[PDB]
């Protein structure tokens, strides 16, 4: 829970932004942030039909809509998108609090992929904007 | 051999086997000297109780046969152990109902070593585990067994 | 022996055997000594430490000469000492006991429980 | 590879000091020895003065 | 033995002659292989000659002795290029380690206590010789005032023990079982302050500052081992007394380091936080002590020796910040991964050994310990996770506030990093992750 | 113990880790040409990779303690790979 | 790099000899009569040179 | 040229001390402020800004030390740890005040537990009975 | 004497301008001057010239003796492929060569000197049961081990005591 950003602990995740963007794309894609995923996969038979697993279903969909309002009124681009690493990980954390390895891990190969392509594309962008994460400075890179 | 994929492993496997079982049975089988190695076997010192309290010849002789029976007695918890995670790993589904003998074998170990060998400390002399042996074997006496005393 | 008797413990059976260093280590100690002593003089005056090599082998046999002769009383009085042990026990059989040795299995006392 | 002066012939005052070391301590191994092969643990039958010391 | 103590002894003789700093080193690291060699040691006394014999903690804490000794000879080439007294520094280092290796090798409690007692006053002489402060007479008056002011009473209770039992020898005394408080106070307390409490701390952090490098690897690596090794020894006799009044000692050792784990951040000292963080892991030391399991003493003695190479390589690390930048104010210790980058990895490399690391034998001393707290009562659940959450709390802002950020503004030219110096931090790190290989070695001396 | 558990999930996983690690160097090319410490920040981030590894292939819970610690480690040395007072309060924020 | 190097070649020069040429010993039941030797009670050769040569035995410590 | 030589000394209890305390510091006689007499207090060092820490300093301006933005000679202050740059500092003043923060937090937490847990036997579920297994003993039927 | 230094005393040289917030505060004309010859003195026309000694230094001989065959691998198709594309499979192939003798290694090892019961510190393999499906060999199946005895016996089952 503290390992992978929830209701309690969620400071640390766009404190990242600091980070060279690569190591961002591995820290916030299929390393570290996916530690606790993992973990909880393997602890899944303690996380069925519990009291934790009913608490943690909790703060992980207080997790979910926490990320999509965040992401909705953050004005930075990579800090969007840890934002949106935390809405994935409240869907596979929730997803395994109902009890479900396969759907969790299949999400956590699916979202690794992904999300170190998003932010492929962040660098990418903000390498040729010159260092500005500001969502407002952009604007109309799909002609450039 | 049945799937592309067995078919390849099967491949990749003999590609892996040939070369080290060539350098086993071709070099290092040739050469090698027949030697052998013994198990050891110790003799059973008198214990603790059948010794005087002024002698530390039996004390030391009692207190080491004490830790090796102690080190014995924790590899076979260790190995009861290990039987139960062995039986886990095979039977991956139906571990449930397998597993039971083995289960219960091994809580039957840990119970008899925490009454052997149980709240003495780090320093656990041969005596010391006498004298307990002796107050549970009055409470024993006196109280019923341990759990529904008095 | 199932008997804690006092008179055979001071009694010298002749079982044990002194150690290599037991008969020469006080001569040698003081021979290093006297020498430390020597060389210590001579730093102190402002000497070469191995000038003057006379007082240095003086001092030294004085040392072994002084650690032999205090050594040998030294095995006198301890001698002295346990022939004085041994006859105030043997005259005296009512104060010391002779006492039986008693089995761990007969006494009972107090494991304690760590826990 | 290593590179010793004339310096390390000063080296074997430390090589006495370990050789007297050992030598005192084979002498201590040499006189405790009453208990050698008449313990209980590593015990022999009758005729142990036929049989060579195990130590 | 007598094999590494007549060969410091015939050792003793190359002080004397010129020109002859760096040969000492290699014969005591040369002792030092060879006391590797002599390993055939398990739990009973073995290589018994005439008081001397040697276990597996004794084992452990000669080498130890022998290796932090061997690395402070390797540290102190400020003695060597400077002609400051090279002759009578080499035959107080060596006078030192024969002291340490005849208080650990020791058969009996009274030879322990002679040369325990022996070899504070080696380490007065470096603290008043070779340190560079003012303040040296604080230093090293706090050290000798303590530790003699508690463990004169230990004379007495050593001989009480003496008079009631008959003999010195540590297993005859094992057998024995007192029931008394003075007894008690006595054979405890000197010890209690020798390993670092909250309340008898001080002479610590006023004595590591202001001593040298050499005086803070002997006192942060080996003689906060003394105390440990002693309770070692005495806790087996004390068993029933102990298990009366041992619930203060440890919740006042738990809240003390969670305190001084909170004085930590409030340090502008590299060379005198490193000082208080040997107060938090003793004080983790002390709390497994107590608790009498087979767990909480391995896991004390293997955090002893895996906390007297890592505090005294992180005593060598601030050593050299403080011979270039000119002080030890952590203002001044900025950025310093432009400075000496090479370094840097060395600074991690022993800041994190400090705390739980994933291949050092700290973390292994650390989980055995934790194991018996945890296990002696639920309630330190709450102040064990607030301790080593404080721990690299602390732990890390030395290495991110020295190492990290702008530079210090005002620094005039200094030299570059050594072969010297990497090697001395190397075998202070190595010797961390090559010991959980053969860890039954040196946790298993029971 | 220090135990390895191969499972195919912990297979699949490792090499999805370690192709998306290699993507991400491969990026890592020519997104550092104007840095000065590649050389650091390439062995920083395989080691990172490889403690992700030591905590992905472990069972045992002494051996994800040894790969968490490492994560957490390389983790907050990459975030403070920048030199400057932001990166210096989020390597505390994340290593707390 | 060179002072490992330097090391290991000597190292596993010995480790080779040891395994190749000369090889572990074989597990075999005690024969009556036979009282063997402290270093007989190892498999490697190398385990039973060091518990030989060097080390002292568990019996004359005991 | 130690630290017994600059060292904090007695209280100013008369003026003369205070103005000899001022110009000791490098500090104006205005600006200089000793501490309280009481027990923790510190005597003769003065008491600096503890409004807001080192980010609320001008960044602007030209320092002596860019780094704990102080110049040469400046009396640093007594809390230096707590009021650094790294912690407890604003560059801004925070909008609302300390309590408002945690008093939100706890509220939507309250709240998001108490409609959460009261609802928790409330689940929905599909038009479907319990699903059968087979078992030696009990046996099930079909429906054609 | 010892020189860490190289003989040449070491000082600053571009003086307060290296700040930002000290260049726009504003600049004598001397100032501007040396500042403009220590942006024409920081740039670069060619590079760093190969130093032998520096090869000789940092390279031990061991290190020489263990890469002279590749070494000699990349002299002779040095003129074929020029010098950047006989490195690369120089050095990939020294690498796969120290890829597939570790491969074999602990292929040799897993499998041949794996842990028995006569020993703790070795690597001890517990495999699980195959997933048997119509058109494998026998199956109906059942667990062939059964016994106590037989799970996780790690070769005690032969053992000659
Ligand atoms: C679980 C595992 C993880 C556990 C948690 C982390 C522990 C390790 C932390 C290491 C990083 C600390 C410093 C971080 C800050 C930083 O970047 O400082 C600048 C510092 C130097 O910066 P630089 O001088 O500007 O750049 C030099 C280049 O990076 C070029 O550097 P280099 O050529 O000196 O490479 C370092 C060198 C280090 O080698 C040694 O120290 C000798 C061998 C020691 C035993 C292994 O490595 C080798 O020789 C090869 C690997 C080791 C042998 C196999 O950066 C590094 O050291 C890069 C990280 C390298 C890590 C190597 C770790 C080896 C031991 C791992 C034990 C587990
Ligand atoms: C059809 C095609 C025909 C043409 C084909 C042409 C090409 C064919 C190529 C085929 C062969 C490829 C290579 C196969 C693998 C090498 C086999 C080998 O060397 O066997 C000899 C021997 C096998 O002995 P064994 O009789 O099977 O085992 C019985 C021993 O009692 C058991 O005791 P042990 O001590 O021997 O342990 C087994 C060994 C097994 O380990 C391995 O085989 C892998 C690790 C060593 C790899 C060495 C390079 C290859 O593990 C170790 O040695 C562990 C390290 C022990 C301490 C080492 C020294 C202290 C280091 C402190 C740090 O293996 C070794 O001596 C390996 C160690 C070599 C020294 C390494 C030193 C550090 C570097
Ligand atoms: C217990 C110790 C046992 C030592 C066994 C070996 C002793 C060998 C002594 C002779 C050789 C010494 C080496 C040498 O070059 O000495 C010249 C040195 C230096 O001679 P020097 O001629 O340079 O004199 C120095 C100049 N003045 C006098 C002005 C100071 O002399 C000595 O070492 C003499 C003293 C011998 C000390 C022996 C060791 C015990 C010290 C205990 C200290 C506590
Ligand atoms: C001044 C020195 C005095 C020494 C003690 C003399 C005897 C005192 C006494 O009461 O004895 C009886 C006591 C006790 O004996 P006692 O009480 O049984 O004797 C009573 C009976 N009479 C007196 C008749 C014999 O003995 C001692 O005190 C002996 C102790 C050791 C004495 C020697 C110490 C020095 C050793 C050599 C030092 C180094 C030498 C080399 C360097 C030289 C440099 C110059
Ligand atoms: C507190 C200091 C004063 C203690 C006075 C009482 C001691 C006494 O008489 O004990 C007798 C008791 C009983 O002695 P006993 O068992 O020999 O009794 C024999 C019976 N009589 C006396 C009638 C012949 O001793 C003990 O319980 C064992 C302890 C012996 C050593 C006592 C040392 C006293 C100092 C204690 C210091 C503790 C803190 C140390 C660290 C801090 C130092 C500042
Ligand atoms: C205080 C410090 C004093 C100086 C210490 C200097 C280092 C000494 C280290 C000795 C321990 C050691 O390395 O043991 C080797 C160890 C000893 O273990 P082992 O091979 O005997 O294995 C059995 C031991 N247990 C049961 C603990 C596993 O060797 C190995 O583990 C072999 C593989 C090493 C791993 C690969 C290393 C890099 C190649
Ligand atoms: C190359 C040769 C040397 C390396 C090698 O192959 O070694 C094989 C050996 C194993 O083979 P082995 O142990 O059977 O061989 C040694 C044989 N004797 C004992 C006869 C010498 O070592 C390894 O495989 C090392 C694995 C290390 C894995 C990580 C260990 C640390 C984990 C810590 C967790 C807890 C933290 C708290
Ligand atoms: C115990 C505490 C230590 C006691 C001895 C301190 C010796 C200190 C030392 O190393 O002194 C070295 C010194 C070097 O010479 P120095 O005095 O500097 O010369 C200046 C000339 N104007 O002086 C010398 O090298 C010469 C003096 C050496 C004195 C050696 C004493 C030997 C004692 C041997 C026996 C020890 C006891 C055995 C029982
Ligand atoms: C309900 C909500 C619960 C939330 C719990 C949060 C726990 C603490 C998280 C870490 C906080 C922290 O230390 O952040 C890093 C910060 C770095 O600086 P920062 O403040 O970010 O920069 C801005 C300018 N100062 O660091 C700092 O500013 C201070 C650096 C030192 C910090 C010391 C440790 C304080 C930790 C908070 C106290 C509570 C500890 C609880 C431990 C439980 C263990 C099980
Ligand atoms: C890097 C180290 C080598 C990495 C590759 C190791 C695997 C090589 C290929 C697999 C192999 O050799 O398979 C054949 C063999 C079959 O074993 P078999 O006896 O037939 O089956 C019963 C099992 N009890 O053996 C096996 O299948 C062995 C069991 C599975 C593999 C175990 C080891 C996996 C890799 C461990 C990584 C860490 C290694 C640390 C030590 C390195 C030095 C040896």
């Amino acid at each position: 829970m503290t390992k992978s950003a929830q209701i309690p602990f969620s400071s640390w995740l766009p404190a990242a932004m600091a980070a060279p963007t690569p190591v961002s794309a591995l820290v916030h894609s299929s390393t570290l942030v996916t530690a606790g995923v993992y973990l909880l996969i393997r602890f899944n038979i303690i996380l069925s039909t519990s009291w934790l697993g009913q608490l943690m279903l909790l703060l992980s969909g207080l997790t979910m809509f926490m990320a999509g309002l965040g992401a909705n009124f953050e004005f930075d681009l990579k800090k969007i998108i840890a934002l949106s690493t935390l809405s994935q990980l409240g869907l596979m954390m929730s997803i395994l609090s109902m009890g479900f390895l396969k759907l969790a891990m299949f999400h956590l190969l699916t979202h690794a992929l992904f999300k170190a392509l998003l932010f492929m594309c962040a660098g990418a962008i903000i390498h040729n904007m010159n260092n500005s994460q500001d969502i407002r400075l952009m604007g109309g890179l799909s002609i450039h | 051999p049945r799937s592309p994929m067995a078919s390849f492993a099967e491949s990749v496997l003999n590609v892996i086997d040939g070369p080290i079982t060539w350098f086993r049975e071709s070099i290092v089988e040739p050469n090698q000297q027949k030697q052998n190695w013994y198990h050891q076997r110790f003799r059973r010192v008198p214990t603790i109780d059948q010794c005087y309290t002024d002698d530390a010849v039996c004390r030391f002789e009692a207190d080491q046969q004490f830790r090796r029976d102690r080190m014995v007695d924790n590899e076979i918890v260790n190995i009861l152990r290990q039987r139960f995670e062995d039986c886990t790993l095979y039977e991956a589904p139906d571990h449930m109902v397998k597993c039971r003998p083995l289960m219960d074998q091994y809580e039957k170990a840990t119970e008899n070593w925490f009454i052997k060998y149980g709240d003495l400390g780090g320093y656990a002399n041969a005596k010391t585990a006498y004298m307990k042996q002796k107050h549970r074997l009055i409470w024993e006496r006196r109280h019923g067994p341990v759990g529904s005393g008095m | 022996s199932a008997v804690n008797d006092p008179l055979e413990l001071l009694t010298n059976k002749g079982t044990h055997e002194p150690s290599f260093l037991s008969p020469i280590w006080n001569p040698i100690a003081c021979g290093v000594a006297g020498v430390g002593a020597a060389i210590f003089i001579n730093w102190g005056f402002r000497k070469p430490v191995f000038s003057g090599i006379q007082k240095h082998i003086a001092f030294g046999a004085i040392g072994v000469g002084a650690g032999a002769y205090f050594d040998q009383k030294r095995n006198e009085y301890l001698a002295k000492r346990d022939a004085v042990l041994r006859h105030y026990i043997e005259l005296h059989p009512d104060d010391f006991p002779v006492k039986e040795r008693k089995t761990y299995g007969q006494v009972l006392e107090s494991w304690v429980p760590v826990r | 590879v290593l590179g010793l002066d004339k310096r390390a012939l000063w080296g074997a005052l430390p090589l006495l000091g370990f050789a007297i070391g050992h030598f005192l301590d084979k002498k201590e191994t040499e006189r405790m020895t009453m208990f050698r092969d008449k313990s209980a643990l590593y015990g022999r039958p009758a005729g142990s003065e036929g049989k060579a010391p195990s130590w | 033995m007598l094999k590494i103590i007549f060969f410091l002894l015939f050792l003793i003789p190359f002080c004397f002659i010129n020109n002859m700093y760096w040969m000492v080193q290699i014969m005591m690291f040369f002792i030092s292989f060879i006391f590797l060699l002599m390993n055939n040691f398990m739990n009973y006394w073995s290589e018994i000659s005439y008081f001397l014999g040697c276990d597996m903690l004794s084992y452990g804490l000669i080498l130890l002795s022998l290796w932090i000794c061997s690395l402070m000879l390797l540290a102190s080439e400020m003695i060597n290029k400077h002609n400051n007294y090279k002759n009578l520094f080499l035959l107080n280092i060596i006078i030192l380690l024969l002291l340490l290796i005849l208080t650990f090798s020791s058969m009996s409690l009274f030879m322990f206590y002679l040369f325990f007692e022996s070899s504070l006053i080696p380490t007065l002489f470096l603290i008043l010789g070779w340190g560079y402060q003012p303040e040296r007479l604080q230093a090293g008056l706090y050290l000798l005032f303590y530790t003699l002011l508690v463990s004169l009473p230990m004379l007495i209770g050593i001989f009480y023990v003496m008079n009631k039992i008959g003999s010195m020898n540590f297993y005859l005394m094992n057998n024995f079982m007192f029931n008394y408080d003075l007894l008690y106070f006595c054979l405890l307390c000197a010890f209690l302050v020798k390993m670092p409490m909250f309340l008898v701390h001080l002479w610590l952090p006023k004595a590591h500052v202001e001593a040298p490098v050499s005086g803070s690897m002997i006192l942060a690596g080996i003689m906060l081992k003394l105390g440990g090794y002693g309770m070692l020894r005495v806790i087996s006799f004390l068993q029933l007394m102990n298990l009366k009044y041992s619930f203060v000692w440890i919740s006042i050792s738990l809240v003390g380091g969670v305190l001084v784990s909170l004085v930590c951040l409030r340090q502008t000292d590299l060379k005198a936080l490193i000082a208080y963080s040997s107060v938090a892991h003793m004080g983790i030391v002390l709390s497994g002590l107590l608790t009498m399991t087979y767990w909480g003493l391995c896991g004390s003695y293997t955090l002893m020796i895996a906390h007297g190479l890592c505090s005294s390589g992180l005593f060598c690390l601030a050593n050299v910040s403080y011979e270039r930048l000119g002080s030890r104010s952590m203002l001044i210790n900025k950025g310093l991964l432009n400075f000496m980058p090479s370094m840097t990895l060395w600074w991690f490399l022993l800041s994190s050994a400090n705390m739980a690391a994933p291949p050092t034998l700290n973390l292994l001393g650390e989980i055995s310990l934790l194991n018996s707290i945890v296990s002696w009562s639920w309630i330190s659940m709450i102040l064990l996770s607030f301790l080593s959450f404080f721990s690299a709390a602390y732990t890390l802002y030395l290495y991110s506030f020295s190492q990290h950020g702008k530079l210090f503004s005002g620094v005039y030219s200094f030299s570059s990093g050594k072969i010297r110096e990497y090697l001395l931090m190397l075998l202070h790190w190595l010797p961390l992750n090559l010991l959980i290989l053969k860890s039954e070695s040196f946790m298993l001396w029971l | 113990v220090m135990t390895f558990l191969f499972d195919w999930m912990s297979l699949l996983f490792m090499s999805f880790v370690l192709m998306i690690s290699s993507l991400v160097i491969f990026y890592s090319k020519e997104y550092m040409m104007n840095d000065n410490h590649i050389n650091r920040f390439i062995m920083l981030v395989l080691m990172f990779v490889l403690s992700m590894m030591l905590l992905i292939i472990s069972p045992n819970l002494i051996s994800i303690l040894l790969g968490w610690d490492g994560l957490g480690l390389v983790s907050y040395c990459l975030v403070i790979y920048f030199q400057n007072i932001k990166s210096y309060n989020a390597g505390m924020l994340t290593a707390l | 790099h060179f002072y490992v190097m330097l090391g290991v070649i000597p190292v596993t020069a010995l480790v080779l000899y040891a395994n190749i040429f000369v090889g572990p010993a074989q597990l075999a039941e005690i024969p009556e009569g036979y009282e063997p030797k402290h270093w007989e009670y190892e498999k490697h050769p190398i385990s039973r040179f060091i518990s030989r040569y060097i080390l002292n035995s568990d019996q004359q410590n005991y | 040229g130690w630290n017994k030589d600059y060292k904090p000394g007695p209280y100013p209890q008369t003026e003369k001390e205070r103005l000899a305390a001022a110009k000791k510091y490098y500090l104006l006689p205005e600006e200089y402020k000793p501490y309280a007499d009481d027990g923790l207090g510190y005597g003769d060092y003065p008491k600096l800004g503890y409004g807001l820490g080192v980010e609320a300093k001008d960044s602007y301006y030209p320092w002596d030390y860019p780094e704990h933005k102080r110049n040469q000679h400046e009396p640093i202050s007594a809390d230096h740890d707590l009021y650094s740059e790294d912690r407890w500092s604003q560059a801004e003043p925070p909008r609302y005040s300390n309590a408002y923060y945690f008093a939100c937090f706890l509220g939507v937490m309250s709240g998001c537990l108490a409609l959460y847990y009261w609802l928790d036997d409330k689940k929905m579920y599909r038009p479907v009975a319990a699903k059968q297994y087979p078992s030696p003993g009990v046996k099930h039927y079909t429906f054609e | 004497g010892a020189s860490e230094t190289g003989g040449v005393k070491p000082m600053v040289i571009a003086g307060r301008m290296v700040r930002e917030r000290e260049r726009l505060i504003g600049m004598s004309p001397e100032e501007r001057a040396w500042r403009k010859q220590w942006l024409k003195d920081q740039e670069l026309h060619h590079g760093p010239r190969k130093v032998p000694a520096l090869e000789l230094e940092l390279n031990n001989p061991i290190k020489r003796f263990y890469r002279a065959p590749l070494d000699k691998v990349c002299n002779v198709l040095e003129p074929v492929l020029g010098f950047q594309r006989a490195y690369t499979v120089r050095f990939w192939t020294g690498k796969a060569l120290l890829a597939l003798t570790g491969i074999y290694a602990g292929a040799y090892y897993f499998k041949y000197n794996q842990n028995d019961w006569t020993r703790k510190g070795g690597w001890r393999v517990i495999h699980s049961r195959k997933q048997c499906v119509p058109g494998d060999e026998g199956y109906p199946k059942v667990s062939d081990r059964s016994a106590p005895s037989d799970y996780a016996a790690r070769g005690f089952n032969e053992s000659p005591l």
